[PDB]
């Protein structure tokens, strides 16, 4: 892979890398902070090899952005380093969230392919409990965060790479396919001079919308929403249609249930009396 | 006819975790994030999903944008997926647009959305890798039940 992300923040004291997504040539890395217009990196903690950037390990010192230039390419990145949490095992800027459905296939499972050669060992935590996998549907006391460290050989001394996982488990809607009520085409009776309000009725979900479909002053419309005693959201809509002509007779007005779970629509047509 | 109706602001993400953004180059990407990367990164990890009605319903019909320093509108033009700087536009005469989409949840996952073209029937919004990056295309459908073209819609 490679880092393409204008924006990175990492945690302090952590061995750490930057990418540069374009993989005996003229490299070039430069950093700048408050005073430094581009300094150009040249380590004699810091590694530049390969068309990569290394941190052994990354430190406050470090935060600021960086460039890098390969003749016809260049690239930014803003590197924010912050203070590692040093009473627990995890510092709570750096963990990732996931959703995972009550009775559902969950899993977390512990890898790194970047440093995996250097591994030489991997402990998972929960709630900065030691316990590599785990696989299982959830529970609700999964809740919780799950860290994953990594112990790596580097010349001399121990380095530790540790990413979280902040679980949420979550209920299950209870998710309806969107029904409109009564007959799907519709004769409805009326005078030229005057108005009509058609009212259109259907069984939702409160993300899902209902509309009317005319062609796009004499319209208008307007909505509410009442719940029913099994628990659905029962949703409706009037378009009102004030002096009606001819030009208001044979034309279809669709009323629409549009869901991300399905759509339901009806017509409507107008008809002065005689049936 | 298509004509807008409510927008909500969301983060994306696909089969991987990995959270769309807009890059410096104004290609839609992919890419690991903590929860603090994906919240300073913001602009580009914030895209506005706003609603149509359509007269002919094929499903939740949908624009996608972004404000990088102006807004920029997802299209599917030839076939491609590319960034145009347009706002989603008050309505639309057309019956397939290529700033367009119809999102429907995966049946048994509600968590999952697929984006399919309206101006492309057949071609789903996907991630793909190419070469070092993992970038936002469009498909046909390559095996049945694909995971590379479901996402899951977040704040
Ligand atoms: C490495 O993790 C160990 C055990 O989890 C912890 O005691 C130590 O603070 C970590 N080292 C660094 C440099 O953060
Ligand atoms: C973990 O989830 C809880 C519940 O949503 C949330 O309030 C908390 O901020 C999350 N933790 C982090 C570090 O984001
Ligand atoms: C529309 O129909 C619904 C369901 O039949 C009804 O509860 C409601 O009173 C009606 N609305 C108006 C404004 O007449
Ligand atoms: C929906 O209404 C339009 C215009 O009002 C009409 O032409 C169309 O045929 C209707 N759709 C269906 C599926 O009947």
């Amino acid at each position: 892979s490679c880092t393409s992300r204008p924006h990175i923040t990492v945690v302090e004291g952590e061995p750490f890398y930057l990418k540069h997504c374009s993989c005996t040539t003229t490299k070039s890395w430069y950093k700048s902070s408050g005073s430094q217009e581009h300094v150009e990196l040249n380590p004699r903690r810091i590694a530049l090899h390969d068309c990569v950037l290394e941190f052994w390990p990354v430190e406050l010192n470090d935060t600021g952005s960086y460039f890098f230039q390969m003749k016809n390419y260049t690239q930014k990145w803003k590197l924010n380093v912050i203070r590692r949490n040093k009473h627990s095992c995890f510092t709570e800027r750096q963990v990732t969230s996931k959703i995972v459905e009550v009775k559902k296939f969950f899993q977390i499972t512990c890898e790194n392919s970047y440093y995996q050669t250097l591994v030489n060992s991997t402990s998972l935590y929960k709630n900065c409990k030691k316990l590599p996998t785990i696989k299982k549907n959830a529970e609700f006391e999964d809740q919780g965060y799950y860290s994953c460290v990594h112990f790596l050989h580097h010349n001399g001394k121990l380095f530790n790479i540790t990413k979280t996982f902040n679980i949420t488990i979550v209920e299950d809607r209870s998710n309806i396919v969107p029904v409109l009520l009564g007959p799907k085409l519709n004769h409805v009776a009326v005078e030229l001079g005057k108005n009509v309000r058609l009212n259109c009725s259907a069984l939702l979900n409160e993300e899902d919308v209902i509309y009317w479909m005319f062609g796009e002053n004499i319209h208008e419309e307007k909505e509410m929403r009442i719940m029913t005693p099994e628990g659905k959201w029962h949703a409706s809509k009037v378009l009102r249609i004030e002096n009606i002509g001819e030009s208001n007779l044979n034309v279809l007005y669709n009323c629409t249930v549009a869901s991300t779970g399905g759509t339901d629509t009806k017509s409507f047509i107008l008809v002065r009396k005689a049936d | 006819y298509f004509g807008k109706l409510e927008s909500k602001l969301s983060v994306i993400r696909n089969l991987n975790d990995q959270v769309l953004f807009i890059d410096q180059g104004n290609r839609p990407l992919f890419e690991d994030m903590t929860d603090s990367d994906s919240r300073d990164n913001a602009p580009r990890t914030i895209f506005i999903i706003s609603m149509y009605k359509d007269s002919q319903p094929r499903g939740m019909a949908v624009t996608i944008s972004v404000k990088s320093e102006k807004i920029s509108t997802l299209s599917s033009e030839n076939k491609i997926i590319s960034f145009k700087e347009m706002n989603p536009p008050d309505n639309i005469k057309d019956t397939k647009s290529d700033i367009i989409f119809f999102q429907r949840s995966v049946p048994g996952h509600d968590n999952k959305m697929q984006f399919e073209s309206s101006s492309y029937e057949g071609y789903f919004l996907a991630s793909e890798k190419e070469r070092d990056l993992f970038k936002l295309i469009l498909k046909k459908e390559d095996e049945l039940g694909d995971r590379s073209i479901m996402f899951t819609v977040q704040n």
